[PDB]
RNA sequence: AUAGAGUGGGCUACAGGCGUAUUACAUUGGACACCCACAAGUUGCCAAAACUGUCCGAAUAUACGGAUUGGAGUAAAAAAAAAAAAUUUUUUAAAAUUUUUUUUUUUUUUUGCUGAAACUAGCCUCCAUGAAGAAGGAAUCGCGAGUAAUCGUAGAUCAUUAGCGC
């Protein structure tokens, strides 16, 4: 999907710009960004940078809080919001 | 690695230049404007522009 | 110098048969020498009544409403075709034809009509000068036939050009 | 005609043989060892020995399960994401 | 004289045997005929086939109960080439060379009054004689 | 000339109708038609030592290019024993290879019938007659049975 | 797959040897 | 000349030498057939006649089996730029009908192009209808030359060849006039399938 | 609220067991080429199996088979106009061109596809890893001519997804 426009994260970006009132990524490298970020859609992709952000993702029953680290940068956020069919 | 000889494609429009060897005749057709006469105007201009070669 | 082709579409062979016969009556009337006294008739051996086969396609259905996947039945549409051929040299009887098919209404039966004909062409004098032989009769007009209240007596009418 | 290497697949096999010059209709019993030195040198010009790659993909999906990600627990669970008999673990 | 074509064609059609080209089985059976020539003069082909099949004719058939039944000889040919070919697949799957060699060596051995076709064949002959 | 109805409807589970005749034309060249499949064929026979045998333009041995299929072409011609002396001009349409062969075989048989009456079957005398080639005049109009409007269901 | 991925035969099974006509 | 042949045959890790030795033989045989260089120690005695025979010619025109990695892609993504007949050196040198060097101006001067001046390397190629790699089944030839079709096995020699097969033990029996005419109409002049049907 | 919307799941989860199909376990075969072989199917042109040629037969699990899993989304071919022109490559004697090196050109394909969004959970293409499986017991089903089997093909619903379903 890299061809002809590779990234979709608009509502996540609206919340990210809400976080970006003093620093998007600790420009003031990262300090965990204690204000929680709670998205309402997991179809979003993940953009480079975006590190140390507390993302709360919807599972259809709740919001799942997961801290992003360096490995999950080229992913789509719905991969981290399962339906918990453990057994 | 196979394709039909008659592509008969779509998602486009044109003047459709074509020739018929059976009767020794060229064929151009109309597709752009809604009315027939506006297309007759466009292809008449295309015929005049064809004769500039 | 006008050529007419009438194509006709139907579902019951009765109606397309009556349609073919009545338009044949119209053509033979339309160029009829009703009296001798003026004597450029076109029964040239172009003239035909070519019949045609159809487009064989079967479209089947589940008989049952719910489970019933055993329950199949075959169904089917028919299209019966004829083409009507003539040509002539003066336009006033061609207009009698077109107004004749404007009046007589035909039931359930499509009329698609082809009217290749000669019509004269102006040129800018530059290309006539730079002319100084083949067919090159290429206009091929096109018109819509639906979504604007017409049950398809559509007339398509390609044109043939002449500029020597 | 090295359709015969094992640590690699077939298309790269005929690629490495072509990259030192071995055509089709040659057998392993018909290559002098100078070309063996050449093809080994071209193996560290290419990528090497699919168990080195199997170690590599072991840290690759180790990286993926280190991400607390459900494909990680697929790989600790053995479920098709498209025969849990073979796994990458 | 046409029974040569009949027995050969029934050999072809029974050699078809899975869905495919009878061209494939036809070139296969003609390859068996030429391989029969090669092995025969190695260590005289329609001859040995006609002798092999006429050696292999089950004249009276039996039906279990055990009751003998008279048999029209075209089905005698037809059973005959059948028993030849299932013995052929027995030997060839045991060899698992081609089938052409296996049908060749079997047509030679059934010509030589030997082989499992001849064994099955003459036991059902004598067993037809048993239960009268 | 006085030809008559020759046709048959021989098959099982589906009928047939090859209404085409075989006839001699005033060029001294007979013409005939034959289908044995829904794929169909026609022939045109000149007594000649010219190009010999021809279907579909090309010489025969490359068009048909399985040998068994070639003697399926030649089988009425070989049964006749009048092999060489006619130019064989012929056309085919449809189907698959040896269906085309046995179809063109039937058509060649029909043309040979109007060339020589007694070898094969005709409608010259009431649609009856007997020669060696009279068996393969009437076409074997069996087609595929229709793929069953119903189930595998097993 | 009857050689589904890499053949001149199994790709008529996967509908790719017939190249898809440009339509919409 | 055996100098250059043994120069070529000597080694199998410097291939450019071997192929260059081969085509050196090619041009030197063309020169010898030209009659350009007569030796000073030789007798009055005519040189050996150069005949080049090329079975299945258009394999020098179809695409080959050798390919290469293109310079663009990684070896991992390696589609094969298959090498062509003109891209070989040796077969490109073996294009004798398209070679000028049988139409030698040295042989057009010293032999004069006359009927007594038979002084050109006479070269013949035949090519088949069954290529093992996609060669064209015709040869679009720019260089003038004479084409001769091989006709098929006519009826008399089919009967004779069948008699020969009846001799050699490939057949079991003699052929009828009917079956000879039948086989003539069957294979159409194909020799190899006429050999195949010989038991029948 | 057993009524409607909105957003995201779920309707597809996964010890077991069962039903229906497909694909194989090869040599009657695989692969590759061929002519790109002939169809149903010109009405208001298009295949595959095979035929012909060539490679392969070591318990190799084979160059059979193609399930799972990682990874990546990449190449060009065609030819035109001018200036110049008789250059590139080996050993210790040879070879390819009479077109080499510059500028302008230029097509046709190529782009991952379609959708707003393809992680779960689509599909495509190409790498890589290459599983079981060497014909299947007890038991049993289906079908006797253009039939089984095998081979494609095209229609539906469909933005795309049917490879196996019909």
């Amino acid at each position: 999907s890299t061809w002809k426009g590779p990234y979709v994260a608009v509502s996540l970006l609206q919340e990210v710009v809400a976080l970006a009132r003093k620093h998007p990524n600790w420009w003031n490298i990262g300090q965990k960004a204690p204000e929680v970020i709670n998205t309402y859609s997991r179809a979003s992709v993940i953009l480079p940078d975006f590190i140390a952000c507390r993302f709360g993702v919807h599972n259809g029953k709740s919001f799942v809080g997961m801290e992003v680290q360096e490995a999950m940068v080229g992913h789509r956020l719905g991969e981290f919001a399962p339906t918990k069919a453990t057994v | 690695a196979a394709r039909a000889a008659a592509n008969a494609a779509a998602y486009p429009v044109d003047v459709e230049h074509s020739f018929c060897r059976r009767t020794r005749t060229a064929a151009l057709s109309t597709a752009r404007y809604g009315s027939r006469e506006a297309n007759r105007k466009l292809l008449l201009e295309h015929y005049n522009e064809l004769l500039r070669a | 110098a006008y050529s007419v082709e009438i194509a006709v579409q139907g579902f019951e062979k009765r109606y397309v048969d009556m349609a073919c016969n009545t338009l044949g009556d119209i053509i033979i009337l339309a160029f009829a020498p009703k009296s001798y006294a003026a004597l450029n008739l076109a029964f040239g051996p172009e003239r035909r009544d070519v019949r045609l086969p159809w487009r064989r396609t079967r479209i089947t259905l589940i008989r049952g409403p719910h489970i019933d996947k055993t329950g199949m039945e075959q169904f089917e549409r028919r299209e019966y075709k004829s083409v009507l051929t003539a040509a002539t040299n003066c336009p006033q009887e061609l207009a009698r034809l077109l107004e004749a098919v404007k009046l007589y209404q035909f039931t359930g039966v499509q009329i698609k009509m082809q009217l290749a004909s000669a019509q004269r062409v102006d040129l800018p004098a530059d290309v006539s000068a730079l002319l100084r032989x083949x067919x090159x009769x290429x206009x091929x007009x096109x018109x819509x036939x639906x979504x604007x209240x017409x049950x398809x007596x559509x007339x398509x009418x390609x044109x043939x050009x002449x500029x020597x | 005609a090295l359709a015969r290497v094992f640590g690699l697949g077939k298309s790269t096999s005929l690629a490495v043989s072509e990259a030192c010059g071995i055509s089709k209709d040659l057998k392993v019993k018909d290559v002098k060892d100078s070309y063996i030195q050449k093809v080994t040198a071209y193996i560290e010009a290419n990528f090497v020995t699919g168990d080195t790659l199997k170690r590599q993909v072991r840290e690759n999906v180790l990286e993926e399960v280190a991400i607390n990600s459900r494909r990680g627990v697929r790989h600790t669970l053995g479920l098709p994401v498209s025969a849990r008999k073979l796994r990458p673990l | 004289x046409x029974x040569x074509x009949x027995x050969x064609x029934x050999x072809x059609x029974x050699x078809x045997x899975x869905x495919x080209x009878x061209x494939x089985x036809x070139x296969x059976x003609x390859x068996x005929x030429x391989x029969x020539x090669x092995x025969x003069x190695x260590x005289d082909v329609l001859e040995v086939l006609m002798r092999a099949v006429d050696n292999c004719k089950p004249l009276m058939k039996v039906i279990q109960s055990y009751q003998p039944r008279p048999l029209n000889p075209d089905q005698s040919t037809n059973f005959a080439v059948k028993w030849i070919l299932q013995a052929a697949q027995k030997r060839r799957a045991g060899a698992k060379a081609s089938m052409a060699e296996a049908l060749a060596v079997e047509l030679l051995l059934a010509a030589q009054r030997k082989g499992g076709a001849r064994a099955r064949r003459d036991e059902v002959h004598k067993l037809a004689l048993d239960n009268r | 000339s006085g030809e008559a109805g020759s046709g048959l409807a021989f098959p099982a589970t589906s009928t047939s109708p090859e209404p085409a005749g075989p006839h001699i034309d005033l060029t001294g060249v007979t013409h005939a038609r034959g289908k044995r499949k829904a794929s169909a064929a026609s022939v045109q026979l000149v007594p000649a030592g010219g190009a010999g045998i021809t279907v579909n333009g090309v010489p025969l041995s490359s068009y048909f290019r399985d040998p068994a299929c070639r003697e399926k072409v030649l089988a009425p011609l070989a049964l006749a024993g009048a092999e060489t002396a006619y130019d064989v001009a012929a056309r085919v349409k449809g189907g698959g290879m040896m269906g085309q062969a046995q179809a063109i075989a039937t058509a060649l048989a029909r043309a040979l019938c109007v060339q020589q009456p007694s070898l094969g079957a005709t409608a010259g005398d009431g649609g009856n007659g007997e020669g060696p080639l009279a068996a393969m005049t009437r076409w074997d109009g069996r087609v595929v049975e229709r793929q069953k409007p119903g189930q595998a269901g097993s | 797959g009857k050689g589904d991925n890499r053949t001149r035969r199994g790709k008529i099974f996967r509908g790719t040897y017939r190249e898809q006509l440009p339509s919409h | 000349l055996q100098d250059v042949a043994l120069r070529g045959l000597s080694s199998d890790d410097n291939a450019q030498l071997a192929v260059d030795s081969a085509l050196q033989l090619i041009r030197q045989l063309q020169l010898l057939g030209s009659g350009a260089a007569q030796p000073p120690d030789s007798q009055p005695g005519q040189p050996p006649r150069v005949l080049f025979a090329l079975d299945d010619y258009n394999y020098l025109y179809g695409p080959t089996d050798y390919g290469v990695q293109p310079p663009s892609a990684s070896p991992l993504q390696g589609r094969r730029r298959v090498l062509d007949a003109g891209e070989l050196i040796l077969a490109r040198g073996l294009r004798l009908l398209e070679s000028e060097l049988g139409t030698n101006p040295v042989a057009a001067a010293a032999a004069g192009g006359g009927a007594g001046g038979v002084g050109g390397a006479v070269v013949v190629a035949a090519t088949t209808a069954t290529p093992a790699l996609p060669a064209p089944r015709s040869l679009a030839l720019e260089v003038p030359h004479t084409v001769v079709e091989v006709p098929g096995f006519d009826e008399a020699e089919t009967a004779a060849a069948l008699a020969h097969y009846a001799a050699t033990g490939a057949a079991t029996r003699a052929a009828s006039a009917a079956e000879a005419r039948h086989l003539f109409a069957l294979t159409g002049g194909n020799g190899r399938e006429l050999r195949a049907k010989a038991g029948a």
